[PDB]
């Protein structure tokens, strides 16, 4: 334990994370850099997430805590475009640096910020533009010019058309038609590692690890006699010749009661069998193994199944083919049947493990991204990337205001910041205007990853800002030349920018009133 | 605490040494004139020698992350080439060395480096297209057009000087299969002694088993059975039973109705009307008699891999429940008798029913060529199995490379600007793969390489370099030929993986647990 | 040993004393604190600061233990109890030095407190009549703790949500344990809703998710600890068995047992049912074919709060159902915030409580949140029995102080400097926040000298204008009634402490 | 060559790396810190730099021989000559372990190479000579080239008036010691003065006039510090004191005959080489004659030279030997201390240059300039050829380098391509300090020399390709010639090291 008051714990504190926050800031925009995080087991992760590098990192002093506890609510709320925010989640500590040395008290910092904050937000909602106004087809070239901008951030963006159909027609099979509604919990990406990134298509399902057992038979059988869904069927309860569980005795007193225990089972073996052939379901998924002499006789029946499967993928094949689990094999019956379009397994690499994959042609529940890539450690990178696309759609449905990206926000709302500063005059002039300022340091950051000059083009936005009101100016992040994003297509969710910036303003309230650190061992 | 973190001054550096130190073990393993490499274990006391990084970089420990993508790609190398893979480590080491060279000269940022291999990949993928030549519309050159393919794609172990022995292995074994790419069903087998050209290619199955009693050792018109239930260990149970009882008369009599469970066991395996029987586990000594007892073969000890491969390559069917005899299907084989290869004397199988399946005799002189013989046949009828799919090729041996580098020229004057700086390095890096090639055989890597560039500009796409004689050969009348499939994978997976190690600007190190 | 000892009893609450300078007050900073369950507090009231402060020194602990005395009495602003108590051991130092006894200064400072007692209800008055009361009155004196720790902007908007949560409170009853509220992680900091019943998170989940009904409209409450699952009987499940088709029999009778039980949770039809224990996934598709809302993993202080809201009850045998174990409400709305599904009871046939529905990732927001509800039913408590309040932000000590200088300076001699030394250690309160208000403390105690003199009495210190003015007449108030058990309780644990010579560890 | 050589490439790269901050003219000044005495020194001058740095590799510790070579030589641009060398070793690293060729015939390459680079500066050389009225005027903007390359170029229009007038007076004189620097701490680099005479940081005697004119200056090595020393293992052997006090006495008055002697001479002003006893001192005041002491040797081998007098130790006749005369001896404080200023000496012999700065690192690291520049102005009027530097002296080297490529052909124009490689690398390397664009600046100028421009070169100021004869950029032929030829020379010894042997330490 150590003795630390006055400026010792008020400001090495806050420049602490201020120097950890600025080893990402490299990573900020589609021109970032990518770098590696060894685990404490020995693993090795590389991205350039904000949020998955610092959740994984083990830092030393406290604030690291006040980082991931923001990015725990921003996954749950916003979690748009990660790369990008997690940057200005850490620029409003380092202004008030400056604000401290100036003599102004740091409540008076932090509740300086609050008060601009609700007037930059208002000033954001003047150039919205509303998406929800057209029909669907042009919502769906909105998602098209947004998918280019927002879907593409991390590494892959080499070619972004094979990705592109991939998240808009995921949100198009789970929609309101009057584009008010969200599900993200049905829609779960599995990627393996194989082939070439661009064979990504799209099926919908979900992809067992666990392969028809008894390779005494067809590795998919692609179509029915029976049609209507192929008849998927799935046992809750252990599949096993009939015993009790509980504690008990057998006593044999003749020969007839030994035989009887013989033809017990085997008086089962074709009870179990017949009642899955009688409702002539295909696909029956036993979750805890099978029995041994009972391995064949799906194969004679002509009935595929599997063992192992975890709980949580047999919650949506339920939801998907629009069945129920069979609880028991006295509850057995055809109403519980499901509804699998088509059925197969992959062939992967050459031997591995074949990989099943159900998939429904028409509308399901679960719609899933079939994904595989050539790269191992770009699996769980893609993945994440696309994961947050669900709530990019949902930040679009939610929220029907959507303002042009590239940095041209806080571009817009610092020319009002600065002129309701001298309304309030005062201390809070500039308090009010370091508030803008610090905001006046994104897009001369988004210009240092891309080397051009920051200032000059940050000179250049506010004096085009002036003559006209149109926000469609901003900072170029790719080099594409002239600073309109209105012909590139750059727009981003106006909830997305709103919140990620108010609860951070809000975090940070209470961080700069920290004086003292105190801590104890667990 | 004791986390070590590097900025981007000293993880630039370390991460591309990292690559090129671990990066020249395979750069001599290169085309049939590669070398090998040794690994000393700490555990057991044992060796790796082979060619393919798969088995050699993956044991070797390094705390450089650079190659760690490297050994998680090269599953997707074994799962399609598998021979020779070790290329897309080494291009890739030649991609971080040319842009920290490209760095240290030109000094733009690293994103725009990455830009540049992006627009180069797409003048590679137009040269492999364009020289794609299908001959599988004539099915005369097609058959003979494999032994072509499989002289590329069979040169990898240092017992490649017996290729033209092992030629016709492949040749035939691929048209057995007709659309097999399994390797369960492919049967292969080691033995150890005899020459190195004695291995053959024999139709039927090869048992490593033998006969435990009585059973005769020659075996005519006998119908083959596989069954997973248990005979060795019999009463086994696993009930909620207790045995309890009065007096050791009613004792006897549970190991009596154990006969009589046996006796009508045997029953219905004699209602099937086979003269061979299978099993997965052992055979107890009561069964084993009665199957000598009504004329029954005997096989024992088949283990989960084992089993599959009995029905597999003669075309039966595993059986279980011989409640139902009527209901499943009997192996046959036209002779079944027990053959002698080397020291262990083995089962031989003649006339399987199904040809769908083949099995592969490997006989060797040393313990080192079986693994090695293995990692050689590891992709072998597979890679022929892909060219079955997949009949567009190309000739390859290294000129391949050379005609994308002119693709790669060519697009380089379209683009200019200052993005063609890591397109050109994308060029140069490239022709350096078959200078490596040419440094393993010890010829002259400088002026057969000026001549092989200046060769492609001059329109000629069948030149290539010449293995053996050292010389400019053309690929046509040496049979080099390798399919589109196969290297658009190694071209392309090895700029993927090269644009995510030019993006790491930091190198964290956690303490150890 | 000797006064020595006492000095090292003072400085191990002079650390404490320390660090809960920043805590009194609302321009008063916060201080960070780790404990041993991962738990980082950031607050601005020492309420719970003192609970999880790790306690070194073993004569620390005495100021630990009048804490939870003035925790369920007042709850809010108790901070200043140790400080203040911190100070009269802190200005006994020079006392020390002297041979002044510890019960001399013991004498001292009771006289102190026996008359502040009597001056507590001389200086407030019987507000009443038609001036401010319900509604009114209780938003005033709401809005001074909570406004004066956290958000200090938003707090016209979130204090008053939370004043109106309060008004649900009557006389006649004035239930203590009505505070019971839940946590809700996730959501915006300056969004909340009510609800004015008790609400339960999922915590688990099955595959027929997506398949419950959320909204309800006239359901039927059922209490019920019976666990569905397949597992083995209570004691002892051996069974004696003979013939071969009874083994399966038994397999049918587990099934049975279990499946009539199944029935007769749907025979009965309240559409609210509610497990104590965990509910397994073998109940789940039979009973998600009758679509009743079902909740397991329930706490069992979550099913007690439902026993006291609709009069309900748990009971292990279906057959023994009562008509009344079967309750009613209003409406059902079930609400799913980030994923996450909330049951809501509205309209019990008793409810008083109101359980608030926070928002935010923030797990420390709510200590304070559930601390300013512990202090809203201390002010509904106290404006009943006896009515009147005081002026708030701290100023009504200070008035308090001079009269104490007044009266002892011609009592018993050496009584004025201990009595004197009381009235100085008062004067800590608004040092503190002048210190922590980048104020003059010099400037502002020599104007309340003549602001509690010839400034009448009223007259409190305003912190937004940086200026001197009535709090009284700005309708801020503070409790009166919460002064008179927080002066009484630090006077008797500063002379305990006082009192000890030695200290004794064994081992 | 694997393990042969290893750490001669990469190891000598990277001590060029260290340096190449420092140079060309925008560069950089890099700070020596030792590790004892807890001293520091700035120098941008790699003859500093490489000797107080500890260096593993022996190959290293070679560049430092090679370095006091064009330190004495030249001492000037001294970086890019073991930079030069660097990038030699950097395309050794292919040509002889890739292209697999034998490193005595790359050494052969470069041998060819040299020699066709020692046809190329003759020929591009420019004749600057006989008439010194425009030779003078253009050493104004020759010296600028090579005056300043450190970050105190703001003098150098204020010292090209006064390095000019500094050989003026020398009228010929290519010694180094007839010029005099003077360092002096605070002030301005614009503060220098240049008067003709010398000023000295002594002083006077205490009632010695502060304005004498027409003084007559004569200096000597005796010793006047007390009696006679006389002969070695000496004694006085007397009867009582009364004989001592005399000879101690006595030799008082004989020492004072030998200072008659000196007012013999009529001189006005006395320069002792040793200190001076009060006594000896003060008969210098009656006789009105300023006295000078405490020079250990060049003290009174630098007043010479200004003087142009003679060392007397006999004092015996005052008709031969010399007399020196100097019209304004007066003490002149400048500064803190105070000085002894001459002027109006008898000739031109000698000429002293005074420079004022704020930091002491600036009076020593500066010296350095000035010093080296009068050695170009020496070597101008000796070598008559000049040529163009700023970049460009390398692209006309790389076209005469190409030109013979063609010629050899074989697999040595390799190693011949790869010298015109290094040559391509130092412009690079040049241009690297500035932060300007490599492509686009050598392109430019490799170009232009192709098409038969040879005045354009590097401009690091604008940033683009300007006239070097309108900037003022002209090196001497002496310089160029012992740079490339001693560089070209340097790598040739390193390449034939294909062994390594380390010895036990001591």
């Amino acid at each position: 334990k150590k003795r630390q008051h006055g400026l010792e714990a008020k400001k090495s504190h806050i420049l602490a994370a201020r120097s950890v926050a600025s080893i990402i800031k490299t990573s900020l925009g589609p021109r970032g850099l990518d770098k590696i995080l060894i685990s404490p087991d020995g693993e090795i992760t590389i991205t350039n997430d904000g949020a998955t590098i610092l959740s994984q990192m083990e830092l030393d002093n406290e604030i690291a805590k006040l980082l991931v506890q923001l990015s725990k609510s921003q996954d749950d709320e916003i979690g748009d475009g990660t790369t990008g925010v997690v940057v200005l989640a850490s620029a409003l500590l380092d202004q008030a640096l400056e604000l401290i040395q100036k003599g102004i008290h740091p409540i008076k910092i932090a509740n300086g910020f609050d008060e601009a904050a609700k007037l930059a937000i208002s000033k954001l909602e003047e150039t919205c533009d509303d998406i929800s106004a057209s029909n669907d087809e042009l919502f769906r070239d909105f998602l098209l010019r947004a998918a280019k901008t927002s879907l593409g951030s991390k590494i892959v963006s080499k070619d972004h058309d094979r990705f592109a159909e991939m998240a808009v027609e995921a949100v198009i099979n789970v929609m309101d038609k009057d584009r008010k509604d969200v599900d993200f919990d049905l829609i779960k990406m599995q990627g393996r590692v194989g082939g070439s990134i661009s064979d990504s298509k799209l099926i919908n399902g979900v992809i067992l690890d666990k392969d028809f057992s008894h390779p005494q038979m067809p590795k998919c059988v692609l179509p029915k006699e029976g049609s209507d869904g192929v008849k998927l069927a799935i046992l809750t309860c252990p599949f096993e010749p009939p015993k009790p569980k509980t504690k008990h005795k057998l006593d044999i007193s003749s020969v007839e009661e030994y035989q009887k225990l013989q033809t017990y089972e085997q008086d089962k073996f074709k009870e179990m069998i017949d009642d899955v052939k009688k409702a002539g379901a295909d696909v029956v998924i036993c979750q805890w193994g099978f029995d041994d002499e009972a391995n064949h006789l799906l194969l004679q029946n002509d009935l595929p199944a599997v063992r192992w499967v975890g709980g949580q993928e047999l919650e949506h094949i339920a939801i998907s083919t629009n069945g129920r689990i069979v609880p028991r094999f006295q509850d057995l019956s055809k109403d519980k049947l499901g509804t699998c379009s088509r059925i197969y397994e992959q062939e992967f690499g050459t031997t591995k493990d074949r990989m099943l994959i159900i998939e429904q042609s028409k509308e399901t529940k679960t719609v899933t991204c079939f994904v595989r890539g050539s790269n191992k450690m770009i699996v769980d990178e893609a993945e994440r990337a696309l994961h947050d696309s669900l709530c990019v759609v949902r930040n679009l449905v939610k929220d029907s205001r959507v303002v042009y990206g590239g940095g041209a926000a806080e571009v817009t709302m610092s020319l009002a910041v600065s002129e309701e500063a001298d309304k309030q005059r005062g201390i809070d002039q500039y308090a009010f205007r370091g508030f803008a300022q610090a905001l006046d340091t994104i897009p001369m950051t988004l210009a240092e990853n891309s080397g051009l000059d920051p200032i000059g083009t940050l000179s250049t936005l506010k004096s085009k800002q002036l003559k006209e009101k149109i926000s469609n100016i901003g900072v170029d992040c790719l080099g594409y030349g002239s600073n309109d994003m209105k012909e590139l297509f750059v727009v981003d969710p106006f909830i997305g920018k709103k919140q990620q910036i108010l609860l951070a303003t809000q975090l940070c309230r209470m961080i700069l009133k920290i004086d003292n650190v105190i801590i104890s061992g667990k | 605490d004791q986390v070590t973190e590097e900025r981007a001054e000293n993880a630039r550096l370390s991460a591309f040494v990292g690559a090129i130190a671990v990066g020249d073990l395979v750069k001599s393993t290169l085309g049939p004139k590669g070398m090998d490499k040794l690994l000393q274990s700490a555990s057991s006391n044992t060796c790796m020698v082979t060619n393919d990084g798969a088995t050699i970089l993956k044991s070797i420990p390094l705390d450089n992350p650079a190659a760690k993508v490297l050994v998680n790609i090269s599953k997707v190398q074994d799962d399609e080439v598998g021979d020779g893979t070790t290329s897309v480590t080494v291009l890739s080491a030649e991609l971080l060395r040319e842009a920290e060279k490209l760095i240290d000269q030109s000094k733009i940022h690293p994103q725009t480096i990455i830009e540049g291999y992006r627009l180069a990949s797409a003048a590679a993928l137009d040269a492999l297209t364009k020289a794609a030549v299908d001959n599988s519309h004539d099915k005369t050159m097609f058959r003979e057009d494999l032994i072509h393919i499989a002289k590329t794609t069979l040169s990898s172990k240092i017992l490649s000087q017996d290729k033209d022995h092992f030629a016709e292995l492949a040749t035939n074994a691929i048209l057995r299969l007709k659309g097999s790419t399994n390797l369960e069903h492919i049967q292969i087998i080691k033995i150890l002694g005899g020459k190195l050209s004695d291995s053959f290619l024999d139709e039927g199955f090869i048992l490593a088993k033998k006969f435990g009693n009585n059973q005769p050792k020659r075996i005519e018109n006998a119908k083959i059975l596989i069954a997973n239930t248990t005979l060795d260990t019999d009463k086994v149970k696993i009930f909620g039973t207790k045995f309890k009882v009065d007096s050791t008369a009613k004792l006897a009599q549970l190991e009596k109705a154990e006969r009589e469970k046996m006796k009508n066991k045997i029953a219905k395996i004699s209602k099937f009307g086979i003269n061979t029987f299978i099993n997965r586990q052992l055979i107890y000594d009561y069964p084993e008699q009665l199957f000598t007892d009504l004329g029954i073969n005997s096989i024992e000890h088949a283990d989960f891999e084992g089993v599959e491969r009995l029905a597999l390559v003669t075309g039966g069917e595993v059986v279980s429940t011989f409640d139902e005899p009527s209901k499943c299907k009997l192996g046959e084989c036209d002779v079944i008798e027990e053959i002698m290869l080397g020291e262990q004397p083995f089962l031989k199988f003649s006339g399987c029913k199904a040809g769908e399946a083949c099995t592969i005799v490997l006989r060797g002189a040393t313990d080192q060529t079986l693994d090695e013989a293995e990692r050689s046949l590891h992709d072998a009828l597979s890679v022929l199995s892909q060219t079955t799919k997949e009949t567009r090729t190309v000739l390859g041996g290294g000129c391949a490379e050379m005609v994308m580098s002119k693709a790669v020229d060519t697009e380089a004057q379209n683009i200019d600007g200052k993005k063609s700086l890591a397109v050109e390095a994308f060029a140069r890096a490239l022709r350096q793969l078959p200078t490596i090639l040419a440094d393993n055989a010890g010829f002259d890597s400088s002026e057969l390489v000026s001549k092989l560039r200046s060769s492609i500009y001059n329109g000629i796409s069948t030149s290539g370099l010449d293995l053996n004689n050292g010389t400019i050969a053309d690929m046509r009348q040496l049979g080099i030929v390798e399919s589109y499939k196969l290297k658009r994978a190694v071209v392309s997976s090895a700029s993927e993986a090269a644009e995510v190690l030019l993006r790491v600007d930091n190198i964290i190190r956690a303490r150890p647990r | 040993q000797g006064k020595g000892q006492i000095i090292s009893n003072i400085n191990a609450c002079v650390a404490v004393q320390e660090a809960l300078k920043p805590t009194l007050g609302p321009l008063g900073s916060d201080i960070l604190i780790v404990t041993s369950n991962q738990k980082t507090t950031i607050s601005n009231d020492g309420a719970t600061i003192l609970k999880l402060l790790d306690v070194v020194h073993p004569a620390a602990k005495t100021l630990v233990d009048i804490s939870r005395a003035q925790d369920a009495e007042v709850g809010d602003g108790t901070t200043s109890v140790t400080i203040l108590a911190g100070e009269l051991m802190k200005e006994a130092k020079p006392f020390l030095e002297e041979g002044i006894s510890s019960h001399l200064i013991m004498k001292g400072y009771r006289k102190a407190v026996s008359l502040a007692v009597e001056k507590i209800n001389e200086l407030a008055v019987d507000i009443t009549s038609e001036k401010s009361s319900g509604r009114e009155l209780l938003e005033r004196c709401a809005r001074t703790a909570m406004s004066s720790k956290l958000i200090h902007n938003n707090a016209d908007f979130f204090v008053k949500m939370c004043v109106d949560a309060v008004l649900s409170l009557d006389r006649n009853d004035l239930d203590d344990k009505l505070i019971g509220i839940k946590k809700i992680p996730g959501g915006a900091m300056e969004e909340s809703l009510f609800i004015n019943g008790v609400a339960f998170k999922k915590t688990f989940s099955y595959a027929g998710f997506e398949q419950q009904p959320k909204k309800f409209n006239n359901p039927k409450i059922l209490s019920l600890n019976v666990e569905l699952e397949l597992k083995a009987e209570k004691d002892n499940a051996e069974v004696r068995v003979e013939h071969v088709e009874d083994y399966q029999a038994i397999v049918d009778a587990e099934w049975q047992l279990i499946f009539e039980k199944l029935r007769q949770v749907e025979e009965t039809g309240a559409n609210i049912v509610l497990s104590k224990l965990p509910i397994g996934d073998l109940a789940t598709q039979f009973f998600a074919d009758r679509n009743i809302f079902c909740a397991g993993r329930v706490s069992a202080d979550d099913m007690n709060r439902v026993i006291q809201a609709v009069g309900g009850s748990i009971q292990s045998t279906t057959s023994d159902i009562k008509p009344e174990h079967l309750g009613t409400c209003a409406l059902f709305e079930e609400m799913q915030i980030g994923s996450e599904r909330y049951n809501l009871f509205q309209g019990c046939p008793q409810a008083k409580t109101c359980t608030l529905l926070l928002r935010g990732g923030a797990e420390q927001v709510i200590a304070e949140v559930e601390r300013s509800l512990h202090d809203a039913i201390m002010i509904v408590k106290r404006a009943l029995q006896n009515k009147l309040i005081v002026a708030g932000g701290g100023a009504t000590e200070m008035e308090v102080s001079k009269c104490l200088r007044d009266y002892s300076k011609t009592i018993a001699g050496k009584q004025q400097m201990i009595i004197n030394a009381f009235a100085k250690a008062l004067e800590v309160i608004p040092r503190q926040l002048c210190e922590n208000a980048g104020f003059d403390a010099i400037e502002i105690l020599n104007k309340l000298r003549l602001a509690h003199s010839k400034g009448e009495k009223w007259y409190g210190v305003v912190f937004e204008t940086e200026n001197i003015g009535d709090n009284f007449a700005k309708f801020v108030w503070e409790p009166a009634l919460v002064k008179i058990n927080a002066l009484n309780s630090a006077t008797e644990a500063t002379n305990l402490i006082l009192s000890v010579d030695e200290t004794i560890t064994n081992k």
